[PDB]
């Protein structure tokens, strides 16, 4: 009575039938439909609403059964057909302001996933990505994304990881028949690597196949790679990192200088081409990862280091930071005979920065600050960074970068002195201490009188000052009499009497403790 | 020694290749080593004639001219003082004018760099030569059309440098009339369109030109050139997607232009405002990390100009925004801003429903749908994310705290938006006051309350004095810092305003889940208190609650928790009876 097209097209009776079939006691009503899957084939083709009605009823049946999956091959032969159909995509994308049948994609993807999770259909599982990251996304993302992220890398490839990867690689032929670019071919790299990493902590032929099948600029056609390149580079990085180690990598990577990964990454990141920062810096990271474990070539590590240092201009922060974290401990360990050489190259690239390129200098300062442990043996290079911090702290650092970077760079030399004494340029260290004294009582004014951040960093700078005097570097610290006078004498002018003077008072108390240790300062308290 | 060492090395052409590089190394050492006052000015007075004689000769080249320009760039990097800056100004502005807008080397780039580093001293009497430079700027800007029109299908970095140099040189000095001439140049700006990389370089030249035209965000100027800015906006959509930094700077320059009232009113009538968050303001296929800035700019624009958009424009704007409201990759801040935009636009849609036969009910219901969907998604995932890291019986945690705060604000914004939307659909489409809702929106509201009674549970997490999150107790009878009280009060207000006999069905269906969540979250008890305090809705809710509790009475003897819950519910019922006897 409900399946009559005349009544099934009516919203009222269709909603009534849906509510009835959704009820708990609808077991016999669902059986008569499961016994006739061919009925939906006549509806899954102006009478286009029958498609949505059939997709809705199928979703209810699947949700209430959870086992009527292996008996619906002829159905999914049409259900997946409309899923991958360009007509469906266009019809549902072009006009979606107030169009009915809005939840069709969610239920369609849900039933497709329910079917594909019982039988491992590769083509269907990979075509499911049409709405996993790309396409149209209105509640359709998470239900499948969480599945592919947690359930898939749990029990999917427990027995046939290599065969599954080979199937996903052979997918290129059926994929190119309907999808030729990253929109699907790039997303397929995620479902595989979640497991490759979950079980990366077994498949030798796949490592040999991936390199030769995806030759540099696959198919000798670079024009088609826009985002697939970045994900292939990430694949190669995490591959040389965890799953295949030297044992499996060196077998085929012996031809690195040939079309293998080395040439797949080096020419693009070296030349000025590939203006897209993402792909360039991901190739840099791939080279860094390769160098970290193997491929001790003819000093190309220094070339990569230089290309990375000079290239991190505006927004390369994350990728270049990761590449340095992966490579910074690799170059010195594998350049024992060239420690002085690499340090002098660093000095050179530092002194060739006469333009001072503020953002480049900040990035380099942050780089050398992250790795405090790798420049204790180069105290000769502290003068440049100290002189740079001196000028950094003088600029109007309304922004967050300059003065915070300066104070943490001062903490860097504090820790350097700590590890040096308990295993230095005296005048520059005295100037550094005087700067920490000045900047500590200057940042207090950068922020408003009250009700705003900026005081916790001033307190941590005061703590840095307190701690820097415990080493034997305190005797030669200079009293900033004029700065203290000017800042605290502001109280004579009732304007701008903010708590900045209170931090100045705490610093005067710290220096009072110093003179308590060495009464010589009594003669310096005249101002 | 530096003096007699650099002087004895004087060599013009006898050793062109490496002697100049050795002298460059020597002067770099000189610059890295401190110099005293007696060894400060004479060095520059000797360098200036040397720079002159070295630039006199040797005007894709890789000849000693390159190392000569490098020595010049180093002499520039010196920046010792200003007293000896006068003849260097003449030399720089003489070498600047020649061989520009051609396949020339970077000599002009460092030239503009030294020009920028030169005008910082505020030299009055050199305004004539920089005025000639501005005349050359007038020339090149008017020549740009012919340049792009002579190179067809059958370097390019000079214009951005010149533009930023003119910007920084017009910002510092006294305000003069020369900026009006630069404005007249903005009227003559180029708007038409490895060699393709050079054409993209020309596009970014135009982008830097526009970045200089940002002056539209300054003292008012006669703007009779809407066609030129429209062509430039078209070129922006024609700009490349691979360059992320330049696209970001372009979006910043655009949002800055849109930050004034006299420019917003001209945007909506341009191409029907169809060039919104469709893939024009962001990378086409390269990168979409700067998406937050573009979305914020578009939201501010549509908010300032919402009062002049027809049905189709607002409909497709909502269609484009609801797509990003659900994007999990975006920070929750953008989601809160989009919810604010939607709840502020709901009132405008309602007010405009009087025109064009309305058609607002459909869009308002369709966006209430996405609002309830966001409610459900956050109550399903955000609550789990926080509960999977709670420390019972008490850095990435610092950011997780900010995320928890963003979610706590998101739930409030969602409640407010849902209230404003409920006010909307019940006041448009003839219209009849307090029309009985249809079954569709009735079930939608049932699911809305069912899912929002869970989202409100985000207020049970607290921040400690050490940084670790803490889960609140089941019942403490406190004020909850007043943060959530108003939130659930507005949540109740959402339903207090709807039709009575629809409230009846909704709460007859959802009263068991209500008491269940109240037992699991005592903070929701005030929702029932607000329902019982509001007139025209207290009787129905009280009747439903008593009819539900009279059958669950024997359950009070099993455990003490639900017994106390039912006791408090009966106390509230008696209070309501006393208030609405």
């Amino acid at each position: 009575l409900f399946m009559m097209e005349a009544t099934l097209n009516d919203p009222q009776w269709s909603r009534m039938f849906m509510s009835f079939l959704k009820h708990k006691d609808a077991r016999p009503l669902r059986d008569v439909l499961a016994a006739n899957p061919n009925r939906f084939i006549t509806l899954l083709l102006m009478r286009l609403d029958l498609q949505f009605q059939a997709i809705k009823i199928i979703s209810i049946i699947v949700k209430n059964d959870d086992s009527w999956l292996a008996s619906q091959h002829s159905l999914v032969s049409q259900l997946r057909r409309v899923w991958v159909s360009e007509n469906f995509q266009e019809r549902h994308r072009k006009e979606n302001m107030a169009a009915t049948n809005w939840k069709e994609p969610k239920l369609l993807a849900y039933c497709l996933l329910n079917y594909c999770k019982r039988n491992y259909g590769d083509i269907e599982l990979l075509f499911q990505l049409l709405r996993a990251f790309t396409g149209r996304f209105l509640c359709n993302m998470t239900f499948l994304k969480e599945y592919m992220e947690e359930e898939i890398p749990k029990n999917y490839s427990i027995a046939q990881k290599r065969a599954l990867f080979f199937r996903f690689v052979d997918f290129n032929d059926p994929n190119f028949g309907d999808e030729l670019k990253a929109k699907v071919l790039q997303h397929i790299l995620n479902p595989a690597f979640l497991y490759s990493f979950e079980k990366g902590e077994d498949n030798p032929e796949s490592i040999t196949s991936v390199f030769i099948t995806k030759v540099l600029d696959p198919e000798k056609q670079a024009d088609m790679l826009d985002s697939l390149r970045i994900y292939l580079l990430q694949y190669a990085t995490l591959l040389v990192e965890h799953a295949p180690h030297h044992i499996h990598d060196n077998n085929k990577n012996r031809n690195s200088k040939l079309r293998r990964l080395m040439t797949f990454a080096w020419p693009c990141l070296l030349s000025k081409a590939c203006v897209d920062p993402a792909c360039k810096y991901s190739g840099h990271l791939l080279l860094a990862h390769i160098i970290a474990k193997f491929a001790i070539h003819k000093k190309i590590v220094l070339q990569v280091f230089h290309s990375l240092l000079k290239a991190h201009a505006m927004e390369a922060r994350a990728i270049v930071r990761q590449a340095m974290a992966i490579l910074t401990p690799a170059v010195p360990a594998r350049m024992e005979d060239g420690h002085q050489m690499l340090t002098h190259w660093t000095r050179k690239i530092i002194v060739e920065e006469g333009h001072t390129v503020p953002q480049l200098v900040h990035i380099l300062h942050l780089i050398v600050q992250h790795f405090k442990v790798y420049y204790p043996v180069r105290h000769h290079l502290v003068q440049h960074m100290v002189s740079a911090m001196q000028r950094l702290g003088f600029t109007p650092s309304v922004t967050i970068e300059q003065r915070r970077l300066a104070v943490d760079l001062s903490e860097v030399v504090i820790k350097w002195e700590l590890q040096r004494i308990k295993d230095i340029d005296k005048q520059h260290t005295d100037t550094v201490v005087n700067f920490l004294i000045r900047v500590a009582c200057q940042v207090n004014d950068n922020t408003n009188t009250a009700g705003s951040p900026g005081e916790v960093l001033s307190r941590r700078c005061v703590n840095l000052l307190k701690t820097a005097l415990r080493p034997d570097m305190w005797p030669k610290s200079e009293l900033k009499l004029q700065w203290f006078d000017k800042l605290l004498m502001t109280v004579e002018q009732p304007n701008q009497v903010n708590y900045g003077n209170i931090c100045t008072g705490l610093e005067v108390l710290s220096f009072l403790l110093t003179v308590l240790q060495s009464p010589a300062i009594l003669s310096s308290f005249k101002p | 020694k530096k003096y007699l060492q650099f002087v004895a090395a004087l060599t013009d052409v006898n050793t062109p290749d490496e002697t100049k590089l050795k002298m460059m190394q020597e002067v770099s050492e000189n610059f890295e080593n401190v110099t005293s006052s007696p060894q400060y000015s004479t060095f520059l007075e000797h360098i200036i004639p040397r720079f002159l004689t070295f630039l006199q000769d040797g005007e894709l080249q890789e000849k000693p001219a390159q190392q000569l320009r490098k020595l010049v760039l180093e002499i520039i990097h010196r920046i010792p003082t200003n007293e000896h800056l006068r003849p260097h100004t003449k030399n720089v502005l003489s070498v600047m004018f020649r061989f520009l807008e051609t396949e020339n080397e970077e000599n002009v780039l460092i030239c503009l760099r030294i020009i920028i580093e030169l005008h910082k001293q505020f030299r009055p009497p050199i305004t004539q030569e920089i005025h000639h430079f501005l005349d050359f700027v007038k020339q090149i800007y008017k020549e740009l059309p012919k340049v792009v029109n002579r190179y067809f299908e059958n370097t390019h970095s000079i214009i951005p440098r010149g533009s930023l140099s003119l910007k920084v040189l017009a910002e510092l000095p006294i305000i003069v009339v020369l900026m009006y001439q630069l404005y007249k140049l903005n009227i003559h700006n180029v708007v038409a369109e490895e060699l393709y990389a050079d054409f993209i370089a020309a596009q970014i030249k135009t982008l830097s030109f526009l970045a200089y035209i940002i002056r539209i965000y300054q003292e008012l100027v006669t703007k009779y050139s809407q066609q030129m800015v429209k062509g430039m906006l078209q070129l922006l959509s024609n700009c490349p997607a691979e360059t992320a930094h330049l696209r970001k700077e372009l979006l910043i320059a655009a949002k800055h232009i849109l930050t004034t009232e006299l420019r917003n009113q001209f945007i909506p009538c341009m191409d029907k405002l169809f060039d919104e968050s469709i893939l024009i303001g962001s990378g086409y296929t390269a990168r979409e990390t700067l998406r937050p800035l573009a979305y914020s700019t578009l939201a501010d624009l549509v908010h300032h100009v919402r009062q002049h958009l027809p049905l189709s424009d607002l409909s497709l704007a909502v269609q484009l925004f609801a797509k990003n409201i659900d994007d999990e990759s975006l920070p929750s801040s953008i989601q809160t801003m989009s919810c604010k935009l939607l709840l502020n636009l709901v009132d405008c849609i309602r007010s405009k429903s009087e025109q064009e036969s309305g058609n607002g009910r459909d869009v308002l219901m369709r966006m209430l749908e996405v609002f309830v969907l966001k409610f459900h998604t956050i109550a399903r995932y955000q609550l789990s994310a926080i509960f999977k890291k709670c420390k019972p019986q008490s850095d990435k945690e610092d950011k997780q705290t900010f995320q928890v705060t963003d979610c706590r604000s998101l739930v409030k914004t969602l409640v407010c938006g849902v209230k404003t939307i409920t006010w909307g659909i019940t006041s448009c489409k003839q219209f009849i006051p307090n029309k009985q809702l249809q079954p569709k929106e009735t079930q939608i509201y049932i699911k809305l309350v069912k899912y929002a009674m869970q989202a409100l549970d985000i207020y049970q997490v607290q921040i400690a004095g050490n940084g670790q999150t803490y889960i609140r107790v089941a019942n403490c009878q406190t004020v909850r810092m007043k943060e959530e009280k108003e939130v659930l009060e507005h949540f109740a207000g959402v339903f207090t305003m709807m039709n009575p006999l629809t409230f009846k069905e909704i709460f007859q269906t959802t009263v068991p889940y209500m008491v269940e969540r109240i037992s699991k979250n005592y903070a929701l008890q005030i929702v029932a208190n607000s329902f019982l305090a509001n007139p025209t809705t207290s009787a129905l809710f009280a009747t439903i609650l008593v009819e539900y509790l009279l059958d669950r009475l024997p359950e009070m003897g099993s455990n003490v928790e639900l017994s106390n819950l039912y006791l408090k519910l009966f106390k509230l019922v008696f209070g309501s009876v006393s208030l609405f006897a």
